[PDB]
Order: structure tokens, then C-alpha cells, then sequence
RNA sequence: GGUUGCGGCCAUAUCUACCAGAAAGCACCGUUUCCCGUCCGAUCAACUGUAGUUAAGCUGGUAAGAGCCUGACCGAGUAGUGUAGUGGGUGACCAUACGCGAAACUCAGGUGCUGCAAUCU
RNA sequence: GAGAACAGAAAUCUCCAGUAGAACAAAAGGGUAAAAGCCCCCUUGAUUUUGAUUUUCAGUGUGAAUACAAACCAUGAAAGU
RNA sequence: AAAUAUGUAAGAAGUCCUUGUUACUUAAUUGAACGUGGACAUUUGAAUGAAGAGCUUUUAGUGGGCCAUUUUUGGUAAGC
């Protein structure tokens, strides 16, 4: 009935791992009014630096 | 049976400090937050809209999303054998900036300044911190501080 | 002495606790209209007492608060019913005072043979000029100890006015 | 009371003990959208003392508020208004002065003239196309109670006529009938100029002819009759549009001779 | 330096009780025709700075004051507590070794500081 | 607490003190004083579209909440909500 | 208001200068986010260790547990 013996040893056998951050996190949870404009800003920056 | 509410076992955690009740002072609504700022989570029971859970009280996270009257933060949380990234939407009154970063930022500024000083002056400097080294040789003098002899103290009449 | 120091009258509230609710209540309303000129207001019941027969939220009493020049006129015609003989116990610790008459006809009104017979509660509160600092909204404050009105200053003003011979008992 | 009372007593804020600031109102007037990070949120502060009107434009930082532009009613003698400086028309002219002064400070006084020939209609400062948007200030009427026809909406009307884009509605201006839900512009214009003062002047000229002098003793001594108030306020508004820049009063002393005299009476330790 | 408007930190700012405020400001104050609101122009609204006053508000001093804040050869290296022993004791508990280490108290000191704009002998 | 005809322990009115000792539908805990309490006015955001997130958690469902987006509205002088 | 225990940070995905994008934001040629081009790339900004770091697929057994120190709750008390 919920004996927490051996659970920390089981947790620390295969390590307790960090979530492995990256550059460019996902824009799925951010403000959609900002994300809609950030799409157009990235597109305009790409079209500017393409013909340079 | 046992209960697991949203605010269970939270009697002392979400209560205002002694002689600190009432309205929130206006500095909290004027501190600005950008994406990437590291903030502490410290809820108050006065504003019930946008509270964190009782787990996240005291945890430090990184702002990922700024909108009207509330910021969203990212907190690693250990469940089982690994950490999960929890994204959570807090009002500003449960958020204080972390001053743990604003020693490192000013330290970067200071050592970049003295590194640019030394590399154009013609000397060598260290930029790493060091732990408390052992003490050095000193000659303790005896002019006013003549060593007063101490003795252990007896027990009778002290009782 | 000094201006902004005189115990000017502030308001005189006339009050009648009818105890019941009905035709004498509506009559006493017209009595206070014929006396004051202003329309009066009725008050509800705070609590419930079975032995006095009033329940929660029932209009039982009529009062009207008069100010300005007619307040001391009604005060004079109410004092000449008591023959200008007031007690010392009627004066409160904050310097306001009142009394109660048993017949409401002998003020100077005309008599009606149908509107009922009742007494009336006179109460008058007065203070020196400058008590807007408590009653206003922005920047409230309490009047100073030298400017507060007490029982001794009120009975001194009542002795100087009207040649009262207030009872000190 | 007790030691146990005074140890557990929590005093409120200082400008709440003084009774000067409503923090419940100030939170929502100052607190801004977090996605506009350092954008200042300007408040048109209108305050009424017993013989002066204070119209300031005020932003807010953590180290106290910051005044962008202020305009007082005791500089209206530079434009023509002498008597009745806590007037409805004087509140209008003060709001017009702070609007013209703020737009001259920013550089929008040529693009946003507002309305110049005022008839009392309800009209908001519409944005011009392919240019800058108008300056945006939010009015805050202190601890002052809002009633329809109050003086503090005269400064609102004056700022919106000067072209300061204060968002508002018409249902607190004088002349707004609560039955037809419509305003009377021929009454609002009569309050914008001197109509409700001048009408009382000509009524007291033949109803109580000494109380007329005891009220308008400055008007009779300065030879201002009832009908000239319109001509006073119109040329006053024209002078305000002409030169609204703020030049300070020339000081008698340079604030050290002031301090040397004020330290004499200050009763220090 | 005085004052006003808007403030920041929100008692070193509060509470209690006397005294003083030049100038300017603020305030009390004067009056209901109009906008407005009331049992009541008392609050609120409007008009006049005109008849008056520092009496109050406010500000500043004063107090073996209550509180509040700060500091330590204060309490005290005390209570508590992490680690160790085939330590002691029948036991409750205790001592020792390596560490961390309070609090109420006691004494001393203090009683708002400051930002923006305007104005004043 | 001090006062006022009947009127008192306890009906109505007036002043003074009053950091919440009241009230907030209901358990207990938290919160709240120009309010979140008490009165008054106007209303239907107790609405439409589906997403993201927190809690219990397998990071499944159910329940309940949180912050926005695109509409349409309410209220207020307004910021706002 | 401890002791023990606990979140985060200690840089190259960093810091600074300049000016490009945007339908977002601003009274605004303001800001936000992502950038271009330069500069610092020496101690790449505490200690110690690293016996490689990261990732994926698939599957067995298990899903009756007990004892000791310390804290503790029902319990007169236990090998409760």
C-alpha cells in the first residue's frame, strides 16, 4: 500500500535526464498575434537577404 | 478518504505575510518581462486569477511567451525517472525577477571591461572566481593582548 | 472671540418611532411635512423583537433632518414647550443634545381632530465651522482637540443663548 | 489602543492615509499590456483646487510618475481670461492649452488641429491616413465624483477639441438629455463659452442688484458686462492656438534666497 | 528651504498629547440661477476668490510615551540539529568527536527618505 | 461608550472610538476596507469557433481551472473588466 | 525562526557596436522577435570527476516482500 522503498534507486539507475534544450523552441504555445507577424518578418528577411 | 485538490495542503503557502495584507504595490505592474528572462515563482493569495500550483511555488523558470497581464514560463519537473518541460501561464503578481542572474550579468560586464583593459594595456589578468584559499603567514604581536590564561569552570554553586 | 470658532448649529433631526406600520405612520409623515416643509423619510427595522412586534425590514419610524435657518426656529418653538428647562443628563459627551415632547400640536401648527396624537423626539447636533474635513471625500481628517465640541462648551452656548437656566442635575 | 493593537496594526499606503490616491483606480490606469514592453501609458490628470485648475499629462515609472507637459489655470491671464478661473469655460481653455502645448512639444500640432470652430458636437480626434496616429491620453478624474455636466469633463472636451484624442463619450457633457439619449450642442457651446455665468450675471442685474455686485465685484470693477464673455473666450482660444508654449514666471529670487528665509521659521532641532 | 499636483518604497511614515507656522500655496469659508444630487446645496454639483480666518485640516518641533525599524564582546556558541562509535545507562535519556547554529529577551541608536513638474520672500 | 417622549436587556435617531473582532449560499482553509462586504443603476462574457496549458496522470480519459487568438456584445467618462 | 533536505545561474545558443525584415507594437523613423556586417575568440569566465556523449528499436522477468538505525501514527503491549 504505497511503499516508496527502492523507487529512488530505480529512478537513479538509468539516470534522471534533463529535457535537452535546442535552439529555436517551438512557436506553438506563444501568442498567435505575435506568431502571425513573426512568420511575415522571417519571410521578408529571407527575401531581402536572398537577392543580396 | 484523502483529497488532492488544486489548493490542498496549502494553508501556509498561499497566505500573505504579517502586516503585508491588502493591495499589491504598483512596482509589480511596472516591471517588464521579455522572452528569455529568468523569473522566480512566488504566489500571493490575494490574486486568485492565474495562480500557479503549489508545486511551482519557489521554482525558477524561463519566460517563453509574453501576453497581456500574464507571462508564460517553462519549468523542468521531475516525474518518474526524467524531467518534463511544463509550460504554465501566470499573472504578473505571482512573478518576481530572479536576482541570481543579475550577479552573473554584471560580472560579465566587469570582467569584459577589465579584460579589454588588460589586453590593450599589456598585462595578464585572471577572469575565473576562486574559492576561499587557506590563510597565510602572519606574526601575531603581543603588546596590549598579552595572553590571558583560561581554565575550565567548576560545577558547585552553579548547580 | 474668534470667527471659525463659534458653536454654529449644524442640523436638527426630528424623529418619531411609531412602533407600528400603517395609518398613523402615514399620518405622521404628513405631520412632519406640515412642520418641516421638507418631505421626511421612513426607516426600516434593524433586528426583530417579538415583544415589540416588529420583524425584519419593515418601515416603522419617520425622521427628517432640517438645517439652515428654520432649524433654530423649530428648536425655539420646541424649547418653549419644555419651558426652556433642560436637564444636564440630556447633553452628551460629544456636545450634542436633545429631548422629547409628548404632544406634537403645541408647537405652532394647527390641530387636526383625526391625524392622531403622538410625541416627538428632538435632537440637535452642532459644531464649530470647519468640520467639512471629516465629511468630505478627498483628504479626510479629524478635527483637533481644541476644535472639538464638548458638553461644557455646549451648555455654555446654551446658557448664553435663550437665557435658559438649564438644570444641572 | 493596546500594545497588542498597535503591534498588529497595518497602516495603509501613504497617499491612502492622506486620502489623495485611489490605488484601485490607479492600478488599472497605469498597468499596461505586457506585450507593449516600455510603451508609456499617459494619463490626463485634471485636479481642482479652490482657485486653480491643474491639467498635467503624466506617465509612470517605478521611480515615481513623470510629467510630460503641464498647464495651470493661473497662466490664463496671459491669454485673456482674468475672472472665474475655476470656471467650466476656464476648464475648457485649460484642457485646450494642455492639448496644444503637448502637441507642440511632440510635433503633431500641425497634423492634428482638432476642431477650431467649436459648436458643442460630440466628436473624437480621428486619425489621419498615411501619417502618425494622434497622441493618446487617458483621462483620470482623481477622487472626483463623475456627474453629467461637471467641470472635469470640460478639460476632457477642451483636450479633445485641441486634438489630444482622449477616448470618451457624450453622456457626461452638459446638455445630454437622459430621455432622448441625445446631447444639446447649443447648450454645450453655451457652457464652452460663458453662457451659464453670463446668464446669472444678467439675471442678478435685475433680481438682486447688490448681491450681483458682491458676487461679480471684479466684473463691475473691470468693466466686463454679460455679453462680452463670448468675445473674451473666443479670442482667448485663438491666443491659445497661437502661442501655447510654456514660459515660466520670472523669479524674484533664485531659490537660495528663498531657502535662507524659509530656514529662519522652520523650527528645527 | 516652504507649498501644491502626480508618485515610488509603504509605521524610521502609525497612534496619543501640547506649542509654532513669514510669504506663497492648500484649506476652512461666501451663494443657489444654471448642469447635477439629496429627507436635508451637510456630502456631491455649479457660481464667486467677492464678505472673512489661521480656529481647524496640513506641515514642523516637543515627549522617562505605546508601537515600529536597525545594530551587535546581549541572550549564546545556548536551545535545536546533520554525521560517528562493539560509547555510557535497565530505561527515559546523556556525554563525547566532526559540523551548522537560533529565538524571545537585554543594551544601544533612530522616528521617514526620495522622483517629476509648477510656484514662493 | 455617550445622549434622545412613550422606549427598558433589546424597537428608531445622533455623535465618538472601532485592522475587520462582520459579511462574502453551503465543510474547512486561504483572501478581501474609497472591497471581493452593504445599497443603487445598467445588463446577459452563464454567448460563437476550435486550439495551447495546469491539476489528478500512463503525462490517457473524465471533471475543474489558466492565459491568449478570431467574432459579437455588455458595462463605464475612461483605463479597463 | 533553524539543522538536514530543495529551485535556478556560474557564458560561444555568450557580451558589445551598427542597421535589415514585419501585416505585430508605438504619438513616432518607438519597441519586440529574428537577422546582416564587425570586435572580443589568450583563464571561453568557481571546485572535483568523467570508467565516452546523444539517440532509437524491441523484449524477458516482476507486479505476496521482509529486517535494522532514525522520525512517527493507531496500539496496554509484541516477532502487532
Amino acid at each position: 500500500n504505497h511503499t516508496a522503498h527502492n523507487q529512488t534507486r530505480k529512478a537513479h539507475r538509468n539516470g534522471i535526464k534533463k529535457p535537452k534544450t535546442y535552439k529555436y523552441p517551438s512557436l506553438k504555445g506563444v501568442d498567435p498575434k505575435f506568431r502571425r507577424n513573426h512568420k511575415h518578418a522571417l519571410h521578408g528577411t529571407a527575401k531581402a537577404l536572398a537577392a543580396a | 478518504g484523502k483529497s488532492h485538490g488544486y489548493r490542498s495542503r496549502t494553508r501556509y503557502m498561499f497566505q500573505r505575510d504579517f502586516r503585508k495584507h491588502g493591495a499589491v504595490h504598483l512596482s509589480t505592474y511596472l516591471k517588464v518581462y521579455k522572452v528569455g528572462d529568468i523569473v522566480d515563482i512566488k504566489a500571493n493569495g490575494s490574486i486568485q486569477k492565474g495562480m500557479p500550483h503549489k508545486f511551482y511555488q519557489g521554482k525558477t523558470g524561463v519566460v517563453y511567451n509574453v501576453t497581456k497581464s500574464s507571462v508564460g514560463v517553462i519549468i523542468n519537473k521531475m516525474v518518474g525517472n526524467r524531467y518534463l518541460e511544463k509550460r504554465l501561464n501566470l499573472r504578473v503578481e505571482h512573478i518576481k525577477h530572479s536576482k541570481c542572474r543579475q550577479e552573473f550579468l554584471e560580472r560579465v560586464k566587469a570582467n569584459a571591461a577589465k579584460r579589454a583593459e588588460a589586453k590593450a594595456q599589456g598585462v595578464a589578468v585572471q577572469l575565473k572566481r576562486q574559492p576561499a584559499q587557506p590563510r597565510e603567514s602572519r606574526i601575531v604581536s603581543t603588546e596590549g593582548n598579552v595572553p590571558q590564561t583560561l581554565a575550565p569552570v567548576p560545577y558547585e554553586t552553579f548547580i | 472671540q474668534n470667527p471659525m470658532r463659534d458653536l454654529k448649529i449644524e442640523k436638527l433631526v426630528l424623529n418619531i418611532s411609531v412602533g407600528e406600520s400603517g395609518d398613523r405612520l402615514t399620518r405622521a409623515s404628513k405631520v412632519l411635512e406640515q412642520l418641516s416643509g421638507q418631505t421626511p423619510v421612513q426607516s426600516k427595522a434593524r433586528y426583530t423583537v417579538r415583544t415589540f412586534g416588529i420583524r425584519r425590514n419593515e418601515k416603522i419610524a419617520v425622521h427628517v433632518t432640517v438645517r439652515g435657518p428654520k432649524a433654530e426656529e423649530i428648536l425655539e418653538r420646541g424649547l418653549k414647550v419644555k419651558e426652556y428647562q433642560l436637564r444636564d443628563r440630556n447633553f452628551s459627551a460629544t456636545g450634542n443634545f436633545g429631548f422629547g415632547i409628548d404632544e406634537h400640536i403645541d408647537l405652532g401648527i394647527k390641530y387636526d381632530p383625526s391625524i392622531g396624537i403622538f410625541g416627538m423626539d428632538f435632537y440637535v447636533v452642532m459644531n464649530r465651522p470647519g468640520a467639512r474635513v471629516t465629511r468630505r471625500k478627498r483628504c479626510k481628517g479629524t478635527v483637533g482637540n481644541s476644535h472639538k465640541t464638548t458638553k461644557e462648551d455646549t451648555v455654555s452656548w446654551f446658557k448664553q443663548k435663550y437665557d435658559a437656566d438649564v438644570l444641572d442635575k | 489602543k493596546s500594545s497588542a493593537y498597535s503591534s498588529r496594526f497595518q497602516t495603509p499606503f501613504r497617499r491612502r492615509r492622506e486620502g489623495k490616491t485611489d490605488y484601485y483606480q490607479r492600478k488599472r490606469l497605469v498597468t499596461q499590456h505586457k506585450a507593449k514592453y516600455n510603451t508609456p501609458k499617459y494619463r490626463l490628470v485634471v485636479r481642482f483646487t479652490n482657485k486653480d485648475i491643474i491639467c498635467q499629462i503624466i506617465s509612470s515609472t517605478i521611480t515615481g510618475d513623470v510629467v510630460l507637459a503641464a498647464a495651470y489655470s493661473h497662466e490664463l491671464p496671459r491669454y485673456g481670461i482674468t475672472h472665474g478661473l475655476t470656471n467650466w469655460a476656464a476648464a475648457y481653455a485649460t484642457g485646450l492649452l494642455i492639448a496644444r502645448r503637448t502637441l507642440q512639444k511632440l510635433g503633431l500640432d500641425e497634423t492634428y488641429k482638432g476642431v477650431e470652430e467649436v459648436e458643442g458636437e460630440y466628436e473624437l480626434t480621428e486619425a489621419v491616413e498615411d501619417g502618425p496616429r494622434p497622441f493618446k491620453v487617458f483621462l483620470d478624474i482623481g477622487l472626483q465624483r463623475t456627474t453629467t455636466g461637471a467641470r472635469v469633463f470640460g478639460a476632457l472636451k477642451g483636450a479633445s477639441d485641441g486634438g489630444l484624442y482622449v477616448p470618451h463619450s457624450e453622456n457626461r457633457f452638459p446638455g445630454w438629455d437622459f430621455e432622448t439619449e441625445e446631447i444639446d450642442p447649443e447648450l454645450l457651446r453655451s457652457y464652452i463659452f460663458g453662457g451659464h455665468v453670463s446668464q446669472y450675471m444678467e439675471e442678478l442685474a435685475d433680481d438682486d442688484e447688490e448681491r450681483f455686485s458682491e458676487l461679480f465685484k471684479g466684473y463691475l470693477a473691470d468693466d466686463i458686462d454679460a455679453d462680452s464673455l463670448e468675445d473674451i473666450y473666443t479670442s482667448a482660444h485663438e491666443a491659445i492656438r497661437a502661442d501655447p508654449a510654456f514660459k515660466p514666471t520670472e523669479k524674484k529670487f533664485t531659490k537660495e534666497q528663498y531657502a535662507a528665509e524659509s530656514k529662519k521659521y522652520r523650527q528645527t532641532k
